[PDB]
Parts: C-alpha cells; sequence; structure tokens
C-alpha cells in the first residue's frame, strides 16, 4: 500500500484516494460499451485483449505502487484518466461503425512522389 | 557682427541637439536585439547622451530596425506623423533600409525609405552594435552641419 | 462526376440567399464605417462601391464557388466595424492613386508595347 | 533525471515562522537586493570608449566587401559567376564581355548592400578568393544610393582595405 | 559505424512502427487508404477527408496510441494532382515517444471539418492554412486572416501566387497615407534553372509512363 | 392614432420614389420591380432596406424575395402590423 499521494506531479490532475476500485468500475464500464460494437470488428478484437489483460493486473494486485510498474502509466490518476478517454473514444466509434471497407479508393495519381 | 550672433546662437541651439537626442524604436526583428544590446553595458550609449525611450511624442530619432511588412505600414506612418519636429529616422539593417533578404517577398516593402523620409543608413545583417553607434555618431555630426538660424537670417 | 460536398449551399437559390443579407449587412455597414473611420468619400459612394463589388462576382454560375466568395465576403465586414482594418485598408478599394490604364487600342499602343 | 523547483515545504516551527515573519515585517529579501545592487555600484564598468576604443573582433569577421587583386594588380574576379549562384538574396549581378587583351573578364560587380546579407557565402563560393568580406563596418551613409555598390567602388575598397585583408586571409586560409 | 559517411539505419524501430501501422489499419480500415513507413522511421497514415475526426480522435484517446501532441498542420499544395491541397498533421505521443503523420487530400472547394474538437492547438494552425492556401475547414470557430495584410487577396503559399505578389505599398503625399499600387521591381528576381539533366537517384525513379 | 393603409400606400411608394434609380413616370400602383419597373435582385435588396428606414420596421430575408412590387410591400407589412384601417 502507501500513504496518500501528496501531489501527482501534474497540475490540474488531482489525486484519487480510491485507485483500484475506481479503475475497476470504469473498466467494466468500457467492457459494457464494448458489447454494442460487434465482436468481429478489429476494435473489439483488440480492446477486449487488453481489457481482460489489465483488468486482471488491477484486480490481482491491489497496491498502488506495484500497479504503477505493471501498467507503466505513471500515477493511477493518470491511468484512470487515460482509461476515461478510452471510454469516450469507445462511444464515438460506436456510432461511427468504421468496419466496412474504404469509403472510396484514392484517385489514381493522388498519392506517389515525386510529381 | 550680424552673422556672428546668429552663428553663436545656431551652434548653441544644435550643439546639444546632437548630444541630447533620444532614440526611439519599433523593434521589428533581429535588429531589435542590437537595438538595446547596445543599451547593454559593453557598448554604452547612455553615456553618449542618447538613451532608448519609446514615448513617441517625446523622442528625437527613431531607429527603424527589422523587416517592414505592408501590414504594419500604417503603424509606422502614424508614429512618424505623431513624431515631433525636428525628427530623424535611422534605418538599421539591410531589411529595413533595402529589404535585404526578403526584398523579393510579397509581405515586405522594399526598404523603409519608400515609407518614411530616411536619414543616415546603417547597413548590417544585423549591423554589429558599434556600427549603429558609428551611425549614430554620423547623425550627430550631420546635426552640426546645419545652418537653421543662418538660413532663416539669409531669407 | 458532379458529386461535390457543400459548405453552405445546395442550390443557387440559397446561394443567392446568402449574398442577400450579405448585401443587407453591407448595405447597413456603409453609414457607420465612413463616419467612424473618418473618410472623405460619400455615403452613396461607399454604397455603390459595395454594389459594384457584387457585380464583379456575378458571372460565376456554380452554387459551389459563390459561398467561397461569401465566406471571403463575410471575412471583411467584421474587420471594418471592429476597427481591425485601417484607413489604408478600406480606402484601398477606393482605387485612387493609380493613373487610369488606357483602354482603347491607340492609347495602349502609345503607352507601351504590351497587350 | 530531473529536479523540482518550486516545492519547499516551509517548516511551521516557532523558529522558522519567526524568520518568515521577520522577513515580511522587517524586509530582508528586499535589502538583499539593495546589497547586491550597491555591490554592483562599487565595481568598474564595462563600457568601451568609442571611437577612441572599439570592441574586439575576429579574423573571420564579415563586413563591407572588397574585390581583391593579385600581387601584380590583376583582378582576381573572372566572372565564373559562382558568387551570385549562391548569393541567398541575389544581391550580386555580373556581366562579362571581351577585354582588350583578348580577355573577356567582367564589367559589372554590384553587390547591393541593402540587399546583401553578409552571410559570407560569396567569399567561400569564390574559387580565386576575389570577393571577400572585409573587416570594415563604419560605412554608414545618408543616401540609399551610396550603399548600392558598383564595380569601381568594390575595387577601390579592395585597394583601401588591402593590407588588413591580406593579413587576415593569410591568417585564416588554413581553417578554410 | 564502419561507414561514418552514411547515416546508420535501425530496424527494431523500423518493424515496430510498421506493425503499429497495421494495428491502426485493422482498427479502423474505413478511412486509411494506405500506410507508408519511411527509411527515416517516420510512419505515415494516409486518410480520407471525412476521416479527419475519427483517426485524430482515435490516436488521441486510444490506449495503444495516446498520440495527443499536435505537432503541426500544413499543406503541401501539388498542382499536378486534382486534390492540390495536401493537408497533413503531425502527432506526438509522450507515452510511447513516437511521431505519427496523417495525410489527407482536398480540392479548393471541398471542406474539412475542423479538428478543434480533437486538438485546440489547431485553432491557429487552421487559420493560416485558410489564408496561406485558401482551403476552408468547416465548423471552425473562426476563419480570420492571420498572416497577411488587411484586405489582402488570394493565397500566397499556393503555387499560383508569385514571390513578389501583386500589390506593393508606398507612402504618398497627396493622400497622406501609405497607399497600394501594382508591384514594380527594381530588379526582377532572376531564374536559376538548376535541376540537372542527369538522373540523380535510381531508387526513387519515377515509373515509366 | 393607428397607422392606416393609405398611409402605408403613400409612404411605401414615397421612399420608393426617393431612391435615385426609380423614375416617377413608370411608377404605378402595381409597378412590379422585376418585369414592370425593372431592377436587379440586389436592387430588390436595396429597396426593401429603404423600406426599413421608412417604417422603422424589420423584414426577414425569407420573405424579402417575394416582395416583388409595392402592392406586396403594402400588403405584407399591413399583415404583420395587424392594422387594416
Ligand atoms: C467601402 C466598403 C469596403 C469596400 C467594398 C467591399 C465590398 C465587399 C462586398 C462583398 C464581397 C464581394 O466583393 C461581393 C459579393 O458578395 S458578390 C455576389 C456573389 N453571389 C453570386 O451569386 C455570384 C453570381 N451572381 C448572381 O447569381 C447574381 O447575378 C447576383 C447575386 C449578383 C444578383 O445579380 P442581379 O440579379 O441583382
Ligand atoms: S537586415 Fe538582417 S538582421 Fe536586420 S532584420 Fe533584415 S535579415 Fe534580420
Ligand atoms: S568574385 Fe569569384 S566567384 Fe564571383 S564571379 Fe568573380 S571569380 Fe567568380
Ligand atoms: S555575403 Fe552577401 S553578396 Fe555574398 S553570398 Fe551572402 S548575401 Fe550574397
Amino acid at each position: 500500500a502507501g500513504l496518500l499521494k501528496k501531489t501527482t506531479g501534474l497540475v490540474g490532475l488531482a489525486v484519487c484516494e480510491t485507485p483500484h476500485e475506481r479503475l475497476k468500475i470504469l473498466y467494466t464500464k468500457i467492457l459494457d460499451v464494448l458489447g454494442q460494437i460487434p465482436k468481429n470488428a478489429a476494435y473489439r478484437k483488440y480492446t477486449e485483449q487488453i481489457t481482460n489483460e489489465k483488468l486482471g493486473m488491477v484486480k490481482a494486485e491491489p497496491d498502488v505502487k506495484k500497479l504503477e510498474e505493471q501498467l507503466q502509466g505513471g500515477q493511477i490518476e493518470e491511468v484512470i484518466l487515460q482509461a476515461e478517454n478510452e471510454l469516450s473514444l469507445a462511444r464515438k466509434m460506436l456510432r461511427w461503425k468504421p468496419w466496412e471497407p474504404l469509403v472510396e479508393e484514392p484517385p489514381a495519381n493522388q498519392w506517389k512522389w515525386p510529381i | 557682427r550680424g552673422e556672428y550672433v546668429v552663428a553663436k546662437l545656431d551652434d548653441l541651439v544644435n550643439w546639444a541637439r546632437r548630444s541630447s537626442l533620444w532614440p526611439m524604436t519599433f523593434g521589428l526583428a533581429c535588429c531589435a536585439v542590437e537595438m538595446m544590446h547596445m543599451a547593454a553595458p559593453r557598448y554604452d550609449m547612455d553615456r553618449f547622451g542618447v538613451v532608448f525611450r519609446a514615448s513617441p511624442r517625446q523622442s528625437d530619432v527613431m531607429i527603424v530596425a527589422g523587416t517592414l511588412t505592408n501590414k504594419m505600414a500604417p503603424a509606422l506612418r502614424k508614429v512618424y506623423d505623431q513624431m515631433p519636429e525636428p525628427r530623424y529616422v535611422v534605418s538599421m539593417g539591410s531589411c529595413a533600409n533595402g529589404g535585404g533578404y526578403y526584398h523579393y517577398s510579397y509581405s515586405v516593402v522594399r526598404g523603409c525609405d519608400r515609407i518614411v523620409p530616411v536619414d543616415i543608413y546603417v547597413p548590417g545583417c544585423p549591423p554589429t552594435a558599434e556600427a549603429l553607434l558609428y551611425g549614430i555618431l554620423q547623425l550627430q555630426r550631420k546635426i552640426k552641419r546645419e545652418k537653421r538660424l543662418r538660413i532663416w537670417y539669409r531669407r | 462526376g458532379t458529386s461535390v460536398k457543400p459548405i453552405f449551399s445546395r442550390d443557387m437559390n440559397e446561394a443567392k440567399r446568402r449574398v442577400r443579407e450579405l448585401y443587407r449587412a453591407w448595405y447597413r455597414e456603409v453609414p457607420n464605417t465612413v463616419h467612424l473611420f473618418q473618410l472623405d468619400i460619400s455615403v452613396k459612394q461607399g454604397r455603390d462601391k459595395v454594389r459594384e463589388m457584387f457585380m464583379k462576382n456575378a458571372h460565376v454560375t456554380d452554387p459551389r464557388v459563390v459561398d467561397l466568395l461569401v465566406i471571403k465576403g463575410k471575412m471583411e465586414l467584421e474587420e471594418t466595424i471592429n476597427v481591425w482594418k485601417q484607413r489604408t485598408h478600406i480606402m484601398r478599394f477606393f482605387h485612387e492613386t493609380e493613373a487610369p490604364r488606357p483602354t482603347d487600342f491607340l492609347s495602349k499602343f502609345y503607352v507601351g508595347h504590351d497587350p | 533525471t530531473y529536479k523540482f523547483v518550486n516545492m519547499r515545504e516551509p517548516s511551521m516551527d516557532m523558529k522558522s515562522v519567526t524568520d518568515r515573519a521577520a522577513q515580511t515585517l522587517l524586509w530582508t529579501e528586499l535589502v538583499r537586493g539593495l546589497g547586491m545592487t550597491l555591490s554592483y555600484l562599487f565595481r568598474e564598468p564595462a563600457t568601451i570608449n568609442y571611437p577612441f576604443e572599439k570592441g574586439p573582433l575576429s579574423p573571420r569577421f564579415r563586413g563591407e566587401h572588397a574585390l581583391r587583386r593579385y600581387p601584380s594588380g590583376e583582378e582576381r574576379c573572372i566572372a565564373c559567376k559562382l558568387c551570385e549562384a549562391v548569393c541567398p538574396a541575389q544581391a550580386i549581378t555580373i556581366e562579362a564581355e571581351p577585354r582588350a587583351d583578348g580577355s573577356r573578364r567582367t564589367t559589372r560587380y554590384d553587390i547591393d548592400m541593402t540587399k546583401c546579407i553578409y552571410c559570407g557565402f560569396c567569399q567561400e563560393a569564390c574559387p580565386v578568393d576575389a570577393i571577400v568580406e572585409g573587416p570594415n563596418f563604419e560605412f554608414s551613409t545618408e543616401t540609399h544610393e551610396e550603399l548600392l555598390y558598383n564595380k569601381e567602388k568594390l575595387l577601390n575598397n579592395g585597394d583601401k582595405w588591402e593590407a588588413e585583408i591580406a593579413a587576415n586571409i593569410q591568417a585564416d586560409y588554413l581553417y578554410r | 559505424d564502419t561507414r561514418p559517411t552514411i547515416r546508420p539505419r535501425n530496424d527494431v524501430v523500423h518493424k515496430q512502427l510498421s506493425a503499429f501501422g497495421q494495428y491502426v489499419a485493422e482498427i479502423l480500415p474505413k478511412y486509411v487508404q494506405q500506410v507508408q513507413v519511411s527509411c527515416f522511421n517516420e510512419l505515415e497514415i494516409f486518410i480520407h477527408p471525412d476521416g479527419v475526426i475519427p483517426v485524430l480522435t482515435f490516436l488521441r484517446d486510444h490506449t495503444n496510441a495516446q498520440f495527443k501532441s499536435l505537432a503541426d498542420l500544413t499543406a503541401v499544395d501539388v498542382p499536378t494532382r486534382q486534390n492540390r491541397f495536401e493537408i497533413v498533421y503531425n502527432l506526438l505521443s509522450l507515452r510511447f515517444n513516437s511521431q505519427i503523420r496523417v495525410k489527407t487530400y482536398t480540392d479548393e472547394l471541398t471542406p474539412i471539418e475542423s479538428s478543434v474538437t480533437v486538438y485546440k492547438a489547431a485553432n491557429w494552425y487552421e487559420r493560416e492554412i485558410w489564408d496561406m492556401f485558401g482551403v476552408f475547414f468547416a465548423n471552425h470557430p473562426d476563419l480570420r486572416r492571420i498572416l497577411t495584410g488587411y484586405g489582402f487577396e488570394g493565397h500566397p503559399f499556393r503555387k499560383d501566387f508569385p514571390l513578389s505578389g501583386y500589390v506593393e505599398l508606398r507612402y504618398d503625399d497627396e493622400v497622406k497615407r501609405v497607399v497600394a499600387e501594382p508591384v514594380e521591381l527594381a530588379q526582377e528576381f532572376r531564374k536559376f534553372d538548376l535541376n540537372s539533366p542527369w538522373e540523380a537517384f535510381p531508387a526513387y525513379r519515377q515509373p515509366p509512363e | 392614432p393607428p397607422l392606416t393603409l393609405e398611409a402605408i400606400k403613400d409612404r411605401v411608394l414615397y421612399v420608393l420614389k426617393l431612391y435615385d434609380k426609380i423614375d416617377p413616370e413608370k411608377l404605378s400602383v402595381n409597378s412590379h420591380f422585376m418585369k414592370d419597373l425593372g431592377l436587379d435582385s440586389l436592387d430588390q435588396v436595396e429597396i426593401i432596406m429603404a423600406m426599413e428606414d421608412e417604417f422603422g420596421f424589420e423584414i426577414p430575408d425569407i420573405d424579402a424575395e417575394k416582395l416583388m412590387c409595392p402592392q406586396e410591400i403594402v400588403d405584407y407589412i399591413a399583415d404583420k402590423k395587424d392594422v387594416y384601417e
């Protein structure tokens, strides 16, 4: 364990006295929205791989310090904030459905260098 | 003599006009470094009676320093008009006096003299601090070569 | 082929609609800019100068280009009222200094060997 | 590796608060500024007595140009035209036509001071070290036209700042 | 380094960003037309105009990308292609110390939805492109002229606006103001046709037409 | 006192008379701006603006295009002003 973090070292980014539980509830939350997107999508094929992966590390080891090394995400507040925008990123591409092939192929000589 | 009294008065009127004139800047570009890098202790100019001071209503000579863009052109003209008479302008740097590097570009006027009546030209990219100090010295010597009251009396 | 993405217009109707209150905004703009910027040119002088600039952009027949002229058109009026521009900027359209370029064949022939 | 700057954790003991309270009540950090400034006052200045003495320079100093010449007086310029081929501001204009003794050397060498950048690319571009950056800098003029140099002006400065330039280029050709 | 002249090349970086390029490709293959790694180890993403918001948001919050530092946004205007304005962003990720380039294509008329939602850094990296190039980005807070004279016409950094421009300033006595006029040059900017008539690099040789 | 339609009729036709291009001759009760009087759509924006100063009123652009003759100008503003004399 450890005594409360006096300062996370990043202004604006405050402290959270409930590291593992807040990470977990946010983590099942992103598991929830992962359901609506189809499983066959490479999004869901890749997020659930890292979902079940580092949900185990937070669940197995409850200490703040050991979790920091295992996830290499600085302080927990950074990680949960990082996972927070992962939730928002999950919501945006829920409606986007970027799984069908290219919208349209590029023009013939649009790419390729030199001109 | 009639010419002698106007001669003594003319000297007294402009003897310190070349020693109490106080420079004015606009400090556009890298020439704005030597602008006040001369105000640094090494090439002291405060000793020469000159001392940098914006105060556009209460200054004598403006050292135009940097690249003169068209976008700023109104600002300089309104400053020079607000400038009291007598007034002199010094074009420091190749860009200020003649465009220099950017002479061919679209957003710089080719030389400051196209905008303001330009006195002694000090060249340099940038002019090494004493080169303007030499240029300022030339301006003060030019002040001596003046017959203001003499011309008035001749008329 | 003709498939292009909009910004503000679909049909010339709404395209001509945008230039309508663009004129309306500009029509009411003349009385204040001349007085507040302290000019010499008359109010109707400005109004027709606004007017003629419309006629220059009149031969285009593409809803796709007019709006680009509209946004360019709406990119100037606020620059005048909010004293962003200066006297050399707004009297510039009042093309005054330059000599009048000769128009007949002889006068162009006399001035120089250019078209 | 890194180190913090702001964090201080000022101790709240009776002795420490006394120093902080004393500092605020009877100003001490401000008097420190007075002590530092007064110590500055009792120190000889660094000002230089121009023009009676002028600050130091280097053998590589880049100033007013000059077209040099050989030991016998021949123009080193041959109008190879490399200098304006690298002149970043296109301040160099060169033309060449025949010279009387069968030669076809240059006629025009105008480096516009108001266009020039004094980067020194010209002297490095010259294969015969014809155009160089002279040591002089006191050539301020009151007419824009004066700074517009020509062939004769360049050659005259070459004959004026000759001994100095020759010594500098002799003291610097090993570096280049 | 047995060859001090050449820049030493690295392969562990080379394949890893190559793998990450595939990673982003699979995640959202709707917009990425193709991904190109570089010998300089600068992988680049080629996206579609409608794809600006998705990919930019994707690299911003994703747990394996975290690219949230907008380096720059600019245009590489290429007349020879129908989409002359080539809008390109540069992204930086502090967590995985990598730099991502996302490249689009656009005509003079087609818009691009503003990226201010992704990065508010673009706020001013958006204005100048509209000024310097003329391409207009939709739903942006402001499209003001930031790097030109007031009332300036055209777009300079295009390959159409000449170096000297069209208008020149000068202070005139009659009007008592610095007025404009068609440009006139004391010296014409001389031409330096310097591209050699001999092929330089067989590697980057253009395929025969 | 209210603002009658004969008032509306004259003052709508009054400032229409004041603007420089319109000649008194071709002006009539109908005096359609496009095919009777003869102007441009921007000039149509011009006159409706002149109506704004005459009345001290406001008209939207959604209905400014249909105001194709003084009769509609008279009828349209009388409709919203809710005065029918
Ligand atoms: S003359 Fe040289 S130093 Fe001075 S503004 Fe121009 S480029 Fe900069
Ligand atoms: S100065 Fe040197 S480089 Fe320039 S034209 Fe003469 S010989 Fe050639
Ligand atoms: S020093 Fe001046 S003349 Fe020589 S190459 Fe540089 S800009 Fe041109």
